[PDB]
């Protein structure tokens, strides 16, 4: 699904990827 | 810690928990927010399996919606006949992410975001009707866009010579055209774009306020290629920024009032309330009259 | 390959597009990433934690006294304290919160809503108090008795000094919408109305103008969906520094 | 149930099949349809193996065929000099299935579609007559298609500052350039799109019925990025909608009147039949005279 | 790759393509499906149900009587009750039938119709009924020894009190088109003639207007082929809240 | 056949490969 | 060298690879 | 890096691949 | 990453993969 054909990392696709969150940081910021 | 959710947490059964010596509602606000969940008090609730988007609110989806950062309807004309700082067929816009409010909102929602900005630069082009000129068709003039980094040298002329981009990055793209879907990178010498910065740019103490100098990426120098043409065009040049690649940090109050400039937060609310600095929602009649009620 | 034919949907700048685009720097490589703190991975992060409400929008509150809201020792029992429209982007109360600022970025919300009310109080400032949300479907009360039949939570003050009541979910689609109509079966939540329960008891050198602060939070299955452009802000004009960063 | 058939079904060799105490023909109306299949009685059928294209008569084949839901012939010139309510080179079209009936009918066979609508926007451009200029060539335009969804506030002019999008998804083409095939997606908070709603939109009592909260997509306000030209240009932007990723509940019977209301189902057959109040098919001379013979 | 030449299908909007399209909403998770009931995943599952005709296409038949037929006691033999054009395109009984009016979207039409006639009458009203269906080659029939020579079946009411005569699939091509002239090789279905067989014998306390209701369905070998554009319904002026959606 | 190339499943071609049906929802609804 | 992407078998590229062919249904049609 | 997707063998790239040459043709034409 | 479609191979992409260098070349030039 990514058509990155060139040769840089930063030019390729928005990733919509990053499922993985930690809401404890501003919801539970204790102990 | 350690969660990889995809998709909405699930509510398990609730059942009647009067219990004594622990009690899940009545929790200390002066730690942080509170941990009382659906299931375990104020309600008994239902196992409902929650399949709900959350790739739709991710914060890479809220911010690689490409809005407009910079809109310049410079005239291109024989500027020279007659023109003073009047954009002589190309501006010299400093790439600054705070023109355009809505834009502004989602980046100053976050104290630092590292990200690559996939800049589209869509031009149209208008007939000036102050001279009375025909419509004589819309030409494509093919349109150099020059990023030129901080500490280069911008032009000052349409045939300025520094258009000649031996190591500056520049596209020739027309109008007849898809518009030049170009990413500029992760351009910062810090670690993320400080979209906040309560510091001064300067070591002076003359310096301006709020400018990162980590965060000025230069000047977005457009232009036009060809010469001029016998009857003047309102060459509209509006560029897109999609913050891709989007790694924020430190989420922050939005920006309620009206924004006034673009290199500091200054600030000043509408008349009355909506968005009004003494009143940021707009105000109801009493604290027990209720709006929008249906009777 | 070779044979290619342009889709309709081709020359098109689809504002969300993910298309991966031309790398302006060539071998940029950029700086290294550092452990920042803070990192938001989701949206959802920001709008789970808690944000005030402006109980007092009233005229007479100016400024800082829109957040708090000053109850008293009343004389009569079952009486209105106040009540919330819980509606994100009716310019309610809600709409200058976290849950509700980033809602208003989105076309649809859903998820159970936290409720989160402090008592800004003195120690010795005393008394149950009762948080009703109702499901909509009637008015928004204004008694005791046909309040307490919804979603209600008795808050004795004590030593914690916060109640956190817990919207449900209660809605016939899987995700109330904000279409800008309050009294619509698709974007009414309902309403949060606020009751004395065993009244503000308060000494003599204590203050009869005892506070709460409320919070609104999300819960972990709130979700927003289309996403919208914000209201909240108004471009009328160029702001200060255009037709100067161009120079 | 478990049918999973891609062709037609073949019939086997039916005989005389005068057999006492069963029979097929005779079945019930009064529960629903019947199950008296060809070899089962009426006729004594030959086996015939039936290869014939299901593929072309699904609930897909049927429903992702992109056809017109909103077309309109805005004026694009200088609204300003004289214009009111006249679509100052911007529409905010309400994305409504129900304003072109070929469409609508294919939508309100079914009660309840949840789909992806692929919104096609095929722009035209013409140039007006009643000012009597001329020609002068079709300009390229590029056309900025911004979908805004409920609660976010839709525009008032064509530079009105809410085309910066920073959240709000559009698409910026141009009409010398294939269409926008942009597509929108399952955009309700329900499970199915409620084409029929027998309900009112809000909890009071003076709300407008029909109108499902749910289906409210939105509005798809198109504009014009560049200013206007001296000559005035009528821009016919006309979107099409494919209902893609089609799954359908509850078909219905089809509308037999013409239209009336967006947002209603009221009805006004013609004057005479066919389609009409009284008579929906076209009446013949008698019940046993018979139309379009043979003789 | 690289090396790409336009075909001569390029920028065309075929309203019938398949190809993906970009995603305006860019991570936009959709609600979650849930069972609703009455899923048709195929159209042939709607042709495949009951559906009136209008057997009384009558100027004196207004409105509700035009899905009924009154037949009576009819002092002579052989006679003709009702002709249906089996005609699905050419505005006949059938055209207001889900069988009819979805292969009105297709101009190709196939399989074997199914015809099922109920009787809307007293318990004590009997009397045998033939229902003859002649394959397309000759004219109408009006008298029942030239019409039972056909498709025909002999239905007694009874208890059942509704007949199911199914229409076989006879035509020299594989499938019937709806090419606007009923009288066409390629069109013609044939033509569904009732007649009575043994009269409708009624008492004196019953009704001497005893109804016929009949449907015609489809069957599973059923299959409609080229998608047309209905005729049903006519867009001569354009509805009301257009300029008002528009706004 | 399919040049789904997004990152959403939605924007996928439209799947004109759902043959199976069960037509006895609707024609026979009984027991 | 097909590039036939689309759902319908119909729409595929011009088979030019009907090499079989039988002239005797022509030529030589007795017995 | 050959793109011929046409279904005719003379319709390819230009073979600039025959690389074996036999110089013995014109340059020593005897025995 | 490589589109190089041609049958040359100066008409490739720009190889930005040459991250070897030997600096004591110009640096330490002795011994």
């Amino acid at each position: 699904n990514q058509i990155n054909f060139y040769k840089d990392s930063y030019a390729a696709s928005a990733s919509k990827q990053d499922f993985s969150q930690d809401p404890s940081k501003f919801t539970e910021p204790v102990v | 810690i350690e969660s990889i959710i995809k998709t909405a947490t699930d509510t398990v059964k609730s059942e009647i928990n009067a219990e004594l010596g622990v009690v899940p509602s009545l929790n200390a606000v002066e730690t942080g927010a509170t941990s009382n969940t659906e299931p375990e008090e104020a309600i008994q609730t239902r196992t409902v399996i929650n399949q709900h988007g959350v790739s739709e609110t991710l914060v890479e989806n809220f911010l690689s919606r490409a809005a407009l950062v910079s809109k310049r309807s410079f005239e291109y004309k024989d500027h020279t006949s007659s023109t003073a700082q009047t954009d002589k067929n190309f501006f010299k816009w400093t790439i600054n992410t705070r023109s355009f409010v809505q834009l502004r909102r989602k980046l100053e929602l976050f104290t630092y975001l590292r990200f690559d900005a996939e800049i589209t630069i869509l031009t149209t082009v208008a007939v000036n009707g102050s001279n009375n000129n025909t419509y004589v068709g819309l030409p494509d003039l093919t349109l150099q866009a020059m990023f030129v980094p901080t500490g280069a040298l911008t032009p000052e002329k349409q045939d300025s010579f520094h258009w000649q981009s031996g190591s500056n990055a520049s596209v020739f793209f027309k109008i007849s055209d898809p518009p030049a879907r170009m990413t500029i990178p992760f351009m910062c010498i810090n670690s993320a774009y400080s979209v906040f910065y309560d510091g001064f740019a300067g070591f002076e103490k003359t310096g301006l306020y709020g400018i990162n100098p980590a965060d000025t990426i230069g000047n977005l120098c457009v232009r036009i290629v060809n010469e001029h043409q016998p009857v003047g065009f309102t060459v509209t040049v509006r560029v897109y920024m999609k913050p891709k690649h989007i790694k924020a940090w430190a989420p922050r109050p939005p920006r309620t009032l009206p924004y006034m400039s673009i290199a500091n937060a200054n600030y000043k609310g509408k008349e009355r309330a909506p968005n009004a600095l003494n009143a940021i929602i707009g105000n109801r009649d009493s604290v027990k009259t209720m709006p929008h009620n249906i009777v | 390959g070779v044979p290619t034919y342009l889709l309709p949907g081709s020359g098109q700048f689809l504002t969300t597009d993910d298309h991966s685009s031309a790398p302006v720097l060539p071998c940029f490589n950029p700086t290294p990433e550092m452990h920042i703190p803070g990192q938001v991975r989701n949206m959802l992060e920001v709008v789970q934690v808690e944000s005030m409400m402006e109980i007092n929008n009233t005229e007479s509150a100016v400024g800082m006294e829109r957040l708090k809201v000053d109850i008293s020792a009343l004389t009569d029992v079952d009486q209105l304290l106040f009540n919330i429209p819980l509606d994100i982007q009716l310019d309610g109360p809600l709409r200058n919160t976290l849950v509700g600022n980033i809602s208003r970025y989105y076309t649809h919300w859903s998820g159970s809503l936290e409720m989160t009310f402090m008592f800004c109080g003195s120690f010795m400032a005393t008394g149950k108090l009762i948080l009703c949300y109702t499901p909509p479907g009637g008015s928004c009360p204004t008694t005791r008795e046909t309040a307490m039949l919804g979603t209600h939570i008795v808050w004795d003050f004590g030593l914690q000094s916060s109640i956190t009541l817990i919207i449900p979910w209660i809605s016939g689609s899987h995700y109330r919408m904000f279409n800008n109509d309050a009294k619509s079966t698709n974007a009414n939540v309902g309403y949060v109305t606020c009751f004395m329960q065993t009244n503000l008891i308060v000494p003599s050198e204590s203050s009869d103008t005892c506070s709460l602060i409320g919070f609104i939070a999300a819960k972990d299955d709130f979700s927003l969906r289309l996403m919208r452009d914000s209201p909240d802000i108004g471009q009328i004009d160029h702001l200060h520094g255009a037709e100067a960063a161009y120079q």
